[PDB]
DNA sequence: GGTTGGTGTGGTTGG
């Protein structure tokens, strides 16, 4: 996350941190959407122009997480993955159309002050939320810059969902309405973004009709981290909700 | 469930530094 | 240190 700040404890407990077994490294954030269920981005998982394509047991996921390296002794929960999912129609080859991944996890996680699920948008709440100039959240542990860097706390930033021309018009890659873009235009005369690192990480809106908070988007792709005139890229959660809801209900 | 409802903020109702700035943008 | 920094009559948590 590029010019966020810390968050406080607990301010995004439906975080995860996506973490390599062997060598032991921090890949990605991740959301956690029930006791069982974690979301994450696709390519996370398989991207093979980088020659990435992890299973089950490459893999763990640590949940009620605050600080970015340190094992949080008593607070932090570590799961193991049963079975990972990528939407089948997912395009590494091109734009990442459908950058999205759903890891069973092996074991329930139990629920605490650190540890809780962020909600899934129905229809009405997207149709209503996810409008140019509103403001979501993105949090992650990754790079604080373009590098050409790490935090020690988890980073939380705010952004404006942007207009779907500026977004087209921002870049030469296709974009799909498997996507949205999120940042502020040169002239705003605020700044942020997500950066390499973030992928997976949940983009979430707080409902001002019923006060929860509702994950719209996963951090997906960017040319840069903070550019003028760039804008972050984010999975649209509700458009692949019927895959995320096949999967569940069939496993 | 109490999906998307926060224990250390929404449930004991408490804001989080920032979240008013999302509240505003839908003005 | 440790599945883990830099300091705790801990902390988002013991000894
Ligand atoms: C894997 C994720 O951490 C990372 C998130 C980048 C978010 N960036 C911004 N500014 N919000 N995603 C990536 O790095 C993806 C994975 C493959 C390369 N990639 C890119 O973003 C490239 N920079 C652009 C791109 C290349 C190929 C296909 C689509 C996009
Ligand atoms: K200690
Ligand atoms: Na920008």
């Amino acid at each position: 996350i590029v010019e966020g700040s810390d968050a406080e404890i607990g301010m995004s407990p439906w975080q995860v941190m996506l973490f390599r077994k062997s060598p032991q490294e921090l890949l990605c954030g991740a959301s956690l959407i029930s006791d069982r269920w974690v979301l994450t981005a696709a390519h996370c998982l398989l991207y093979p122009p980088w020659d990435k394509n992890f299973t089950e047991n490459d893999l763990l996921v640590r949940i009620g997480k605050h600080s970015r390296t340190r094992y949080e002794r008593n607070i932090e929960k570590i799961s193991m993955l049963e079975k990972i999912y990528i939407h089948p129609r997912y395009n590494w080859r091109e734009n990442l159309d459908r950058d999205i991944a759903l890891m069973k996890l092996k074991k329930p996680v139990a629920f605490s002050d650190y540890i809780h699920p962020v909600c899934l948008p129905d229809r009405e709440t997207a149709a209503s939320l996810l409008q140019a100039g509103y403001k979501g959240r993105v949090t992650g542990w990754g790079n604080l810059k373009e590098t050409w860097g790490q935090p020690s706390v988890l980073q939380v930033v705010n952004l404006p969902i942007v207009e779907r021309p500026v977004c087209k018009d921002s870049t030469r890659i296709r974009i799909t309405d498997n996507m949205f873009c999120a940042g502020y235009k040169p002239d705003e005369g605020k700044r942020g973004d997500a950066c390499e690192g973030d992928s997976g990480g949940p983009f979430v809106m707080k409902s001002p009709f019923n006060n929860r908070w509702y994950q719209m988007g996963i951090v997906s792709w960017g040319e840069g981290c903070d550019r003028d005139g760039k804008y972050g890229f984010y999975t649209h959660v509700f458009r692949l909700k019927k895959w995320i809801q096949k999967v569940i209900d069939q496993f | 469930a109490d999906c998307g409802l926060r224990p250390l903020f929404e449930k004991k109702s408490l804001e989080d530094k920032t979240e008013r700035e999302l509240l505003e943008s839908y003005i």
